[PDB]
């Protein structure tokens, strides 16, 4: 059947019986870094299956006026597992990823999340000069950032989703690798992405190389409007690999 | 680059930028 | 030496030209190019993607992803308007689309363009669209009669939630201006109710519907230009 | 026969599209104008597939609408003022910290990607405004000082030496300058976007000025003092060579406030602030 | 041997005239010289069929009656003016909307074809008038602006960047700028005439303009204001290269009046109006 | 480089010259040509269709 | 004569710029190239070669041959720190070195780099000391606990004089820049002691470290630049 | 295959450095970290001795750091000076003893060896500046006068003629003049620093002054008096070719003070004489 | 330096500096 | 004069004047 | 396009226009 | 018109104008 999955993922299995299929970004699968492309000298640790496994975080709920999520990779995972204590102890590390968010209703609910894993997602600060996004507000952790809720701190980025936090056009995000998540036809979305960098290996800690972001196009409607329509998403790292250890890292 | 030809008379006729807009005059007939 | 004739031109500067100059930094070795996923030769493959059109863009909706909706809903009057564009590729509701953005960069266009449509009311929600293409030399159609005499797609909505609808090439000329100039002006796209949107008791009684485009295997732009959908009106600071 | 791809070059015909087949009426239970647009992939279906389509031969091309055709124009990147009021000494010289970021039109381009890795040809256009009359023998000195080397502070500092920066003088009435600059990142590409800091704390740095630090392009008049003043405006145009691009990204909607920056303002009535014009209601084309 | 072909184009002897050849009295009922002018065909009779002539061995050659012969020389076919008077930022700009109907010998030249595809080489020719003595550094710059793109309003619009336009700029005391353009229609060839509208209305417009939108020619002087005022005139020249010609047609017979449209005026002596010149009578040399 | 000796006439604009001059639309490709009936390569295809003489051009 | 067009650049004068030029002094023979010892090819080869650290460079020490030299001695406390320092091959204690002088003719480096040690105590002086390199991410290791986590070396004192300890090119990019810009920072190299500096009665209580750096075989500098290490503030005359 | 020569030339890739090899886990009584510097030997020990490497392979090259790089690019060496004031005779002509000690950037890196051989290149920059309003037409003469051969006390001496000595002249608004020189000395190679003596008593002369004798370089205006004063700046730029150079040195770490000799001048705080920067303490990055 | 290529319509492609940043727009696909 | 070599990609390698200090900078290792 | 000669002392005698009243001065005899 | 001569390092020995007067300098020996 085309519309069922099953995503094994070291010691975590994830399925769904309604997928619309999946997507592998820029139609590269996730690799190991090679010889030719490696620059670090000192030979890398790769945590295998104790690192390559589906984290799933907190849930978010979906409402009539939900205006969108937004989480940064390699930030969301940091306080999962070993893959979050090897991004501290490393100078640098690389990863591709697949992402699975899971959504369901019912046959009498309507409405669409637009899926989106966006390579540098440099987000902007809106009417405010050359003031930046603080480095707080872009790492967010496992709780993502809930557009349109946060107390206007200075270096708070926008949260404009028609113009993607960035400057640019909501409808063009289709460009980036993506999915919808049409609650008539499916009730999750997967996407696979390799990794992505003009360098083969990066801090873990400053960079953040892509950004998940979930924004409802159609508002969730339904006559049943009291049961909780939420949304989950279960992150796994798939070719993880460090180098450059050391110390842990205490941020913040 | 041109097409050198040979009888010996040879005829080095030269088109210097790479648009066919660009070379002179065209041949007749 | 060699007997030179200098030709007009020598010594300007023509932006597009496309000389050799003297490196400024000799012996320098560039990094290594390492493999990065996601790489892009020619901009034929952005236009290939669809994007959403900003369709709904009424003055109340601009600024809210509203402006890429078109609602539906159950109607009292058969055959009713659902939609109606211009077809031209950098015309606008669609100029700020990718394809109409990349569109902007060139005077010339050529080609077929792939319209699609999401149906997202609920599994219980059926309806039944006509989607049609009016070639040039006439004005818009005024009913769905007159609308179904052009190219046209009926859509049954189903399991399969999006369909597609091509506008063909249909021109005089083997190209058109991609600025909104008359002489080489496309047509138009509209939308009509074949039948009704049928839903069940206790379901929401509207649903919305997403519109996409991109361009056909013929797609093709020419002679490149700038752009008037993005300006600077003052200095850009540090 | 690389001849035959030299013929293609000269003609712009390397890239061919494809021609539009017959196709007939059908009736079956395969129907390509139906998919599923939550897939995230774009249906593939083609006009011969809807319509029943004649045969025609294309004859378009994309060469046009390569990477390399799209970037490799020179667009202005700068404009030096010097001009000459009241101090010779502290105005016949100046500094710019290079960048790509403050006009709009090639700022915008290169941003419709996340990394271009190419090689750069720079022309300079300098321009001599006799305020009082004369211009004399106008000389100029452009050089190029790499991060870390030492930046002229007076018009006769010794870093105008240039015992190892690279230096173009130019002299009034002789051709534009002109020369080239190999691809120059530390890292196998430029980032056109970069979601990163250069440090962990609240105080950290955001974005490209992260990464792209180029250096200074240090100027001066290299005639000595004059009795008529002049201002000499010379505007830099840049130009991509040898190009490559990847992961390609929406356009900028609004405009550029700052370099480095993907911040902007936003007014009351948003619809002025992006090239969307307010339709009159669904059905006014 | 084409260096034979090449020997031909040295001495302009690749199409030849032929010879005439000897003739004798005739006396038949096949009479050449009688045929009939309703048929729409010329008659085929040459000097042999009617005298008795001697054996000629012709040298002419019809070369330089070419098409690519009599199209290709440059004319002129617009004078643009910066003249400045009061005010510098208003005056030291322009544009124009391009065309080859302004100038008539050009323009009837290529009239006197329907149709005609060719790739044309643009020379300019500028020239910098001191009004108040000096004419300091003057550097021009031309921009060609494709139909669509954004058309400058001040001589420091965003638009002179020039990020994908094509953009010359020319230096005072350097050659004449030049540059080749391929052919720019969106049909197989150019029309000099049409017998159309834009649309099926009485405000419809008829004629050229309606299919021979080129764009504009904007210009400006690059050097910001200096003390002495100028008049900067620049000519643009054209020529076509690699031309084919169809159908031809009649010679302008008048003045013409505007451009794109084949009005004209006529005086109350009509004679005056055309090249004829009155006979005083039928058998007045 | 090369030793050049620059010729007079150089730098001159000859309305009738016959030089090649570099590209202003860089990799743009014209539209492909179609048959169209009337082709004319040399004038003399003009000369030798006959054309009526106002020879009663009197002013009157 | 030959129809040319004079392109761009064309009488400019780059300082690196590689063109010939007629020579002022023709048919003279330049005298006989004899052998001499010691030629050098490649700047590389200055680079491989040990310079002493002034790593002990305080105000009070600068003009001294102590601003070499680290003193060791019997601690009262375990783990003390010994000396603390950025391995930026251009940065401060090190920019005077040979390697870093070369490197600050350069915009970029990248490659491994050799620290050496010999201690200079007497014969019967024993000590055990930790040697660490922190790669960057994280702030300087604040006590050997913290510093043993990350690249090291224990040096046992003994019959051989000298340590050395390699700092691997560890760092995204391919190469980081010499002068001191934060995100190409490489770290820190820190020294601690392992065990204690001990000696027998009636010997010195006190003894000096010499410290030296050189480039492994990957060390490599590029973007030849002028230097920040030297400067002329007047006229230089006769 | 040379061809294969010149390819490695064109992407500067003619000396590469060596690859890292996988290293793993060893416990032996070879121990490469541990050596003794005392034999002035540099310990041979390389990154997979001391860590566990993993396979690299190494794409750097070494070109830009060889002797030809290192000193093969222009930088100033003299700046002449004819400032016409009040005598036109006595200021429109001067001379200079050549040396390459009087420029800190260049002489320095030129020190960092003990002997060079070295063919140049020299290119020169003049500057008019306009002290009264007009150049008029500026001609130069720059003659080398070799050691030995009779130097010019008036504008019209006859040692202008330069019957045998090599002059160049140059013409306001003409290409920057430039030229090569074969290597020079009466030795093997060029002494960038000689301990020794032109004589055994306490007045002979020390250091390079005694070896680097290069002759004179006389200049003059060429024109005669013109009613405008110019100043004429003429700036003297040197690039060394197909160099070699022998026994490497200390780079100079306090300023320069004369020409020929290594004299330095020391303040009561030494540590501001060096680019040595104060510690905080042995502990403080 | 240059890459001479012969069928006769020899392509000249000549290369006139050293560096490889030098020569011009690249060839496509 | 100068060295032309063949592999088809020539590389002339001219040297314009009559002294060796003439030419540009030199070939490494 | 013109008439190279060998025996080696080749002799281009190069016409650089397409109009033989370009050339320079003929030859005698 | 010039003397090439190989062995492969030719010699284009050029001679341009159509005088002996107006060549360079002489060969020695
Ligand atoms: C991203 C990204 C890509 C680039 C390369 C930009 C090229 O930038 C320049 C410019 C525009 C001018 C000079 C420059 N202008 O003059 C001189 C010289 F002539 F003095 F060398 N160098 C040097 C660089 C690196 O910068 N940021
Ligand atoms: C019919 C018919 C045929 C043609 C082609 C006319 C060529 O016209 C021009 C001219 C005359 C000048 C420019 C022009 N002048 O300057 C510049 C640039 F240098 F700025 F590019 N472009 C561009 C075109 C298309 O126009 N109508
Ligand atoms: C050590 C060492 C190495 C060298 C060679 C320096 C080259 O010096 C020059 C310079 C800089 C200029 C001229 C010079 N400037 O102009 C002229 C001419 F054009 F008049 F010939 N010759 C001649 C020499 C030998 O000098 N000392």
């Amino acid at each position: 059947s085309d519309r069922i999955i099953q995503i094994t993922r070291g010691d975590s299995t994830i399925t769904s019986q309604d997928v619309a299929n999946a997507v592998v970004g820029y139609g590269v699968w996730p690799h190991y870094l090679t010889p030719q492309d490696a620059t670090a000298i000192d030979k890398p640790t790769q945590p295998d299956t104790s690192s390559n496994r589906f984290y799933t975080l907190d849930s978010k709920m979906w409402n009539s006026t939900s205006k969108g999520w937004w989480w940064k990779l390699p930030d969301a995972l940091k306080d999962m597992g070993i893959f979050g204590e090897n991004m501290f102890y490393h100078f640098l590390g690389r990863s591709g990823y697949t992402v699975h968010v899971q959504c369901n209703a019912s046959k009498f609910h309507q409405g669409t999340l637009l899926v989106v894993m966006i390579p540098e997602h440099q987000l902007a600060t809106v009417n405010k000069g050359n003031v930046n996004a603080g480095y707080k507000y872009t790492h967010p952790g496992e709780a993502g950032r809930e557009v349109g809720t946060q107390v206007e701190n200075e270096k708070q980025p926008s949260d404009d989703n028609w113009l993607n936090f960035d400057g640019t056009l909501l409808g063009n995000l289709l460009i980036f690798p993506h999915q919808f998540i049409n609650l008539r036809s499916n009730n999750s979305a997967t996407l696979i992405v390799p990794y992505v960098n003009a360098v083969p290996m990066d801090s873990m800690v400053r960079h953040n190389n892509w950004s998940l972001v979930i924004i409802p196009v159609c508002q969730l409607q339904s006559n049943n409007i009291s049961n909780i329509v939420p949304i989950t998403v279960s992150i796994s790292p798939m070719c993880a690999e460090f180098s450059g250890a050391r110390a842990k890292t205490v941020v913040q | 680059g041109a097409q050198v030809s040979r009888q010996s008379i040879n005829y080095f006729n030269i088109n210097y930028f790479k648009d066919a807009a660009s070379s002179g005059a065209s041949r007749l007939d | 030496g060699l007997p030179v004739y200098v030709t007009p031109g020598s010594g300007q500067f023509m932006t597009t030209d496309d000389m050799q100059s003297p490196c400024a930094l000799p012996w320098y070795h560039p990094t290594k190019e390492i493999f990065i996923p996601g790489e892009v030769k020619n901009l034929i493959e952005m236009c290939q993607v669809d994007t959403l059109i900003p369709i709904n863009s009424t003055q109340s909706n601009i600024g809210n992803v509203s402006m890429y909706t078109v609602t539906l809903s159950p109607q009292t009057k058969l055959a009713e308007e659902i939609f109606a564009i211009k077809v031209d590729i950098a015309s606008h509701p669609l100029a700020t689309t990718l394809i109409g953005e990349i569109a902007s960069y060139f005077t010339h266009w050529t080609g077929s363009l792939r319209f699609s449509f999401m149906f997202c009311g609920t599994a219980n929600t059926t309806l039944k669209v006509l989607l049609a293409y009016t070639p040039p030399g006439i004005g818009k159609p005024r009913s769905r009669k007159e609308a179904m005499l052009g190219t046209h797609v009926v859509w049954d909505v189903g399991l399969q939630s999006t369909v597609s609808l091509v506008v063909p090439w249909i021109s005089a000329s083997q190209y058109r201006f991609t600025t909104p100039d008359t002489y080489s002006s496309a047509g138009y796209i509209t939308c009509w109710y074949q039948t009704n949107f049928v839903v069940p008791p206790n379901t929401p009684n509207t649903a919305e519907m997403l519109c996409f485009v991109s361009g056909c295997k013929d797609f093709c732009l020419r002679m490149a230009r700038d752009t008037d959908l993005h300006k600077q009106t003052g200095p850009i600071t540090q | 026969n690389p001849v035959e791809r030299y013929v293609d070059e000269v003609l712009n015909e390397v890239l061919v599209v494809p021609n539009i087949n017959q196709s007939h009426p059908t009736t079956s239970n395969a129907a390509p104008v139906l998919d599923a647009a939550e897939t995230g992939h774009t249906n593939k279906i083609q006009p011969e597939d809807t319509i029943e389509t004649r045969y025609v031969q294309s004859s378009q091309t994309l060469d046009e609408m390569s990477v390399e055709s799209f970037l490799g124009r020179s667009g202005c990147i700068h404009e030096s003022v010097l001009d000459i009021v009241d101090n010779y000494n502290d105005q016949s010289f100046t500094k710019w910290n290079i960048n790509l970021q403050e006009m709009a039109q090639i700022r915008r381009k290169f941003e419709m990607f996340t990394y271009a890795r190419f090689d750069s040809e720079i022309t300079m256009v300098p321009s001599v405004a006799a305020k009082d009359g004369h211009i004399g023998h106008i000389v100029m000195q452009y050089m190029y000082v790499p991060p870390g080397a030492p930046i002229p502070t007076t018009r006769d500092d010794y870093a105008w030496q240039s015992g190892t920066n690279a230096s173009v003088f130019w002299q009034h009435g002789q051709p534009f300058p002109r020369f080239s600059l190999p691809f120059l990142s530390i890292a196998s590409a430029y980032y056109m976007f970069y979601d990163g800091y250069d440090g962990d704390t609240y105080k950290s740095r955001y974005g490209t000025v992260v990464t792209n630090d180029m250096g200074t392009l240090c100027s001066r008049i290299v005639t000595s003092e004059q009795l008529h003043k002049v201002k000499v405006v010379t505007r830099i145009y840049h130009k991509a060579k040898h190009t490559k691009a990847w992961c390609p990204r929406p356009p900028r909607a609004v405009q550029y406030s700052h370099t480095h920056t993907t911040n902007y303002k936003l007014s009351s009535e948003v619809h002025n602030d992006v090239a969307i014009r307010p339709r009159t209601n669904l059905t006014t084309v």
